[PDB]
């Protein structure tokens, strides 16, 4: 099936570095673009970051933007984040996603709870 | 806790089930999947040009009877047409306007129209006085009815938005059973020929499978990327070829439980929407969501065919119950039936 | 010749 | 004799199509979409006796990809104003205005900032600037109007909402339309006019541009 | 004669250059495979000008192939009435063409029951006084030999009860389409990325086009008759009815060239 | 949700009571089917319009 691997996530004090990935399953992740999420106790989820088709058009959450990065991966296919220089704002259950299709440029992909492709999930407590 | 556990112990038993199909898993007949001898091409082009609709259409169903086909455009109407005669015959007014599908019925006297109005309202030609009415209006959902499909004129099932798919009885005007399996979406089904099973699509691409009078889950069939759409069974009653927002006709095989060589090779835009075999069981037919649709020799993969008379979305389309004939709906108001 | 006018014989 | 009975039912198919013909206009005289029970709780009006179909779809769940992709020629999308929720119309419309098929339906922009401007202070006039770091660095519009007798920072926070939506706006696009910002004027008296303006604007705007700039 | 043959060749020449162009009637109504109503399609009134226009060409053929051929002042059915009736009904058809065109062009901007069958019909509540004025009454040219002429029984006393109505089908866009210059250019503020002052340049060129083509129109009302009736034959009038169906000629060129039908000829000359 | 988790694993385990079909037989006779009905459908023999009305006389 398409099943994403939250690879990576733990316990972490704020300003450090963390690196977690999403693993492909099934898909042609070249073709298939890709996002990023979270989401809060109490709080429905936020769309983070993306990647675009080449990897050109990056884009961030006005919140934390510069503090993280997203790269892609066409040879592994894999979804690359680095975060590094973590703030006690980020501590949330980290999800991956997916734009629904292929030879798209958007995705309605916030859905709470309630998404496909929206990988297992990942609770990174950023905290000392 | 024990709840992580116990999903990793699912996880297992889907590692029991890939287990279980590798241990199937032979290879395909590459002799019939490939070098058997092809179809070749089609001169098959729009005849019966249907443009009387007045919306975007979104449904259509060819009838049992193969003479009369309704469509459930946008603009709260139920034009059901007739191909052989090229005159609509029974105009309908809705409550709402907002309509996603449309079923006809089985002897061919009740027909079905369910949209974002939450509510199944099937309709009825008891009397040949105008202002065609209502049979009734029947609910209970929470969502867009996707789709529902006529067994018998007392059963109705259907499936929608709440990730539920329900088996209406119109005798009582109520459900009888309700399919609580899927976690996507719902966007299509289709009823096995002799009217016992079905297979539903979804938006997770697990397009599940039951059976009318129990409706407890066989086999999943995954393994689509994008997303499905549309579905029919093989003209016998152990395939189907569900469609998808990829480009992939990945035709199931029902006595298999696995996969079947899909039917991906670029030069075709954005995804599928619509799907149904026609009676020679070997002739797909599949329309792409990008502006076209092209033929899907199961035989040969080969998509020796064209069905481009349209340009803009083909939001259904439906091979004839005898397989005559095979019409799809194209979103500028603009119906054909191809041959 | 379109309101009155014409050749000539 | 069949024959017989097919000319009767071809003008059965006449009076059959006379209604149709003759709310061929009701339809086409409308325009519509704002953005469980009933299903389409349709919330309409009347402007200089023309009406207009606007309609909330609310009563289903959160998810859209299969559901918002219906609508199309529907000259009117939006409303936006909505812890973190104010993205949640960012995203939205990020989305919107690049659906393969609302890439060329536009929104009719609609604030509503009357609850926001004593929200402020439990907000601290800082909520905004908290989550955005972009607001700090962000300077001030040419024809901006704060009116008298109210705080800057909310005078100005709905000033750099417009700008970062028209930056998403014409930013992302192919020849992009205009989007249309806008706020609640009054209670309920002059939003409704100016939608109305505005999308008799945009029915100006598609009807060239079906005619391509003749 | 020989100029005369001449001038009878390039009055053939319209015909071959307005089908020329009405090859665009069947271009662009086929170029729209979709949206098929009435008062929903884009090239609307394009296509329902092309359809009339190419029947002057049509009309046009047979006059003065007919009275060259042979004499026919006296003697034929209608052949001094019905022919002549079609042939000027078929032209002026031309006139509030494009003005509802341009009618509807600023209406459906900002302002608010069939546009189009009224106005194209509006011709013949002239055409009637058009029979009238063509009374069809022969004026001797020597020794009892008569030829059907345009009658002076109606233009006697007042010769103008259609030259102003041509002054006024002339007219008339210009007002519309400079009110749609200040709509837009007030719509304007700081398709539409590189032709809104070309729009509005284009605005101009459309309305240029149309008046330079138009041009010879006036030209025929006047200078030509300085006294009220009876106009001067002149060695350059030939050309000017030739430009005057040059219109009709120009008119699918100019719209079909650049809005919608660029795909056309792409389409069509593949 | 929390019986989610049972509903999957009832679902996934009366999933593993199929038997599984050698999948060379299964196509094999999917191809004997499609054979068989060849000479039905008018539509891949180019039938002239007696089998089906659908051409205008």
């Amino acid at each position: 099936q398409v099943q994403l691997q939250e690879s990576g996530g733990g316990l972490v004090q704020p300003g450090g570095s963390l690196r977690l990935s999403c693993a492909a399953s099934g898909f042609t992740f070249s073709n298939y673009k890709m996002n990023w999420v979270r989401q809060a106790p109490g709080k429905g989820l936020e769309w983070v970051s993306d990647i675009s088709q080449s990897g050109a058009s990056i884009s961030y959450t006005g919140s934390v933007k510069g503090r993280f990065t997203i790269s892609r991966d066409n040879a592994k296919n894999t979804l690359y984040l680095q975060m590094n220089s973590l703030k006690p704002e980020d501590t949330a259950v980290y999800y991956c996603a997916r734009c629904p299709a292929p030879f798209t440029r958007d995705c309605f992909d916030v859905t709470s709870t309630t998404y496909a492709y929206r990988g297992q999930g990942t609770q990174v407590t950023v905290s000392s | 806790s024990e709840l992580d556990q116990l999903r990793q112990e699912a996880e297992q038993l889907k590692n029991q089930i890939r287990d279980a199909r590798k241990a199937c898993a032979d290879a395909t007949l590459s002799q019939i999947t490939n070098n058997i001898d092809p179809v070749g091409r089609i001169q098959m082009r729009t005849r019966r040009t249907l443009r009387g609709h007045l919306a975007k259409i979104y449904a259509m169903h060819w009838g049992t009877d193969s003479r009369l086909l309704v469509s459930a455009s946008q603009d709260g109407k139920l034009i059901i047409w007739d191909s052989y005669t090229t005159n609509k015959v029974h105009a309908i007014p809705l409550r709402s306007s907002w309509v996603m599908t449309c079923a006809y019925a089985p002897s061919g006297n009740y027909v079905a129209c369910g949209g974002l109005d939450n509510i199944c309202s099937i309709y009825n030609l008891k009397t040949r006085e105008g202002n065609v009415r209502v049979s009734r209006e029947l609910a209970g959902h929470t969502g867009y009815l996707s789709c529902c499909r006529f067994l018998d004129d007392n059963q109705i099932v259907t499936s929608s938005g709440d990730t539920t798919c329900a088996l209406w009885d119109i005798e009582t005007g109520q459900q009888t059973t309700t399919f609580t399996g899927h976690t996507g979406d719902v966007m299509s089904l289709s009823l096995a020929p002799d009217t016992r099973l079905f297979v539903s699509g979804a938006c997770d691409a697990s397009a599940k499978l039951w059976d009318v009078r129990e409706g407890m889950c066989r086999q999943t069939f995954t393994g689509h990327e994008s997303d499905i759409n549309a579905i029919c069974f093989f003209p016998n009653g152990n395939a189907f070829a569900t469609g998808s927002d990829d480009a992939t006709c990945r035709l199931f095989d029902l006595r298999a439980d696995q996969e079947l060589m899909t039917y991906s090779h670029d030069n075709i835009i954005c995804g599928i929407t619509s799907v149904s075999f026609s009676k020679s069981g070997r002739l797909l037919l599949a329309g792409y969501d990008d502006f076209n649709c092209n033929v899907w020799d199961a035989l040969k993969a080969d998509r020796a065919g064209v069905l481009a008379g349209h340009d803009n979305r083909v939001s259904c389309l439906g091979v004839t119950d005898d397989g005559m004939a095979v019409a799809t709906g194209s979103w500028d108001s603009f119906l054909k039936i191809w041959n | 010749c379109y309101f009155q006018n014409c050749p000539r014989g | 004799d069949q024959r017989n009975e097919e000319k009767a039912q071809r003008e059965a198919n006449k009076k059959i199509e006379k209604q149709l013909q003759k709310d061929k206009q009701v339809y086409r005289a409308t325009h519509r979409l704002l953005l469980l029970t009933s299903g389409i709780f349709e919330t309409k009006f009347q402007v200089d006796k023309v009406n207009f179909h606007m309609f909330d779809v609310g009563g289903q769940r959160d998810e859209r990809r299969k559901w918002i992709q219906c609508f199309n020629d529907v000259t009117a999308i939006i409303f936006v104003v909505a812890t973190n929720r104010l993205q949640e119309a960012l995203n939205l419309f990020k989305s919107i205005w690049n659906n393969r098929w609302l890439r060329t339906i536009s929104v009719i922009l609609f604030l509503n900032k009357q609850d926001l401007l004593a929200e402020k202070v439990l907000a601290g006039k800082s909520k905004i600037e908290d989550y955005f770091p972009e607001f700090a660095r962000y300077t001030t519009p040419e024809d901006a109007t704060p009116e008298p007798g109210e705080d800057p920072r909310v005078t100005r926070a709905k000033y750099f909402i417009r700008d970062e939506f028209l930056r998403i706006s014409t930013a992302s696009g192919d020849g992009r339309h205009y989007c249309y910002p806008h706020f609640t004027c009054a209670v309920d008296t002059e939003n409704i006019r100016r939608v109305f303006n505005d999308c008799r604007d945009i029915i100006q705007r598609m009807h060239l541009r079906q005619y391509e700039l003749l | 004669d020989p100029l005369l043959a001449r001038a009878e060749l390039a009055l053939l020449s319209i015909v071959f250059v307005a089908v020329a162009l009405s090859n665009g009637l069947v271009l662009a109504a086929l170029a729209r495979r979709g949206r098929r109503g009435h008062w929903a399609p884009i090239h609307v009134f394009i296509g329902h000008l092309c359809l009339a226009d190419l029947a002057v060409a049509l009309f046009q053929v047979l006059p003065q192939l007919a009275w060259k051929a042979t004499d026919r002042f006296r003697g034929p059915d209608a052949l001094c009435r019905a022919v002549k009736y079609l042939q000027m009904v078929g032209m002026y058809a031309s006139s509030y063409m494009i003005l509802a065109m341009t009618l509807d062009r600023h209406r459906a901007i900002c302002r608010p029951n069939r546009p189009v069958l009224v106005a194209w019909a509006f011709s013949l509540l002239l055409s009637l006084p058009q029979l009238f004025i063509f009374a069809q009454r022969n004026v001797e040219g020597g020794s009892g030999v008569t030829d059907c002429w345009a009658c002076f029984a109606e233009p006697w006393g007042r010769r103008t009860y259609v030259t102003w109505i041509a002054l006024m089908v002339f007219v008339a866009p210009t007002l519309g389409i400079a009110a749609c210059q200040v709509l837009i250019f007030r719509e304007i503020h700081a398709h539409v990325s590189a032709a809104v002052a070309k729009t509005v340049r284009m605005t101009l060129v459309i309305v240029v086009v149309y008046v330079l083509c138009w041009a010879p129109f006036f030209l025929v009302q006047l200078w030509a008759a300085w006294d009220p009736e009876a106009p001067l034959e002149g060695a350059p009038f030939v050309l000017l009815m030739l430009l005057a169906s040059l219109n009709s000629c120009t008119n699918p060129w100019i719209y079909a060239s650049f809005s919608s039908s660029v795909s056309s000829e792409l389409r069509s000359l593949l | 949700s929390i019986a989610q988790a049972r509903k999957l694993v009832e679902q996934l385990k009366m999933e593993a009571n199929i038997d599984r079909i050698k999948v060379s037989k299964a196509a094999a006779d999917l191809m004997a089917y499609c054979e068989a009905h060849a000479k039905e459908d008018p539509l891949l023999t180019p039938v002239p319009a007696s089998e089906n009305p659908f051409r205008e006389k």
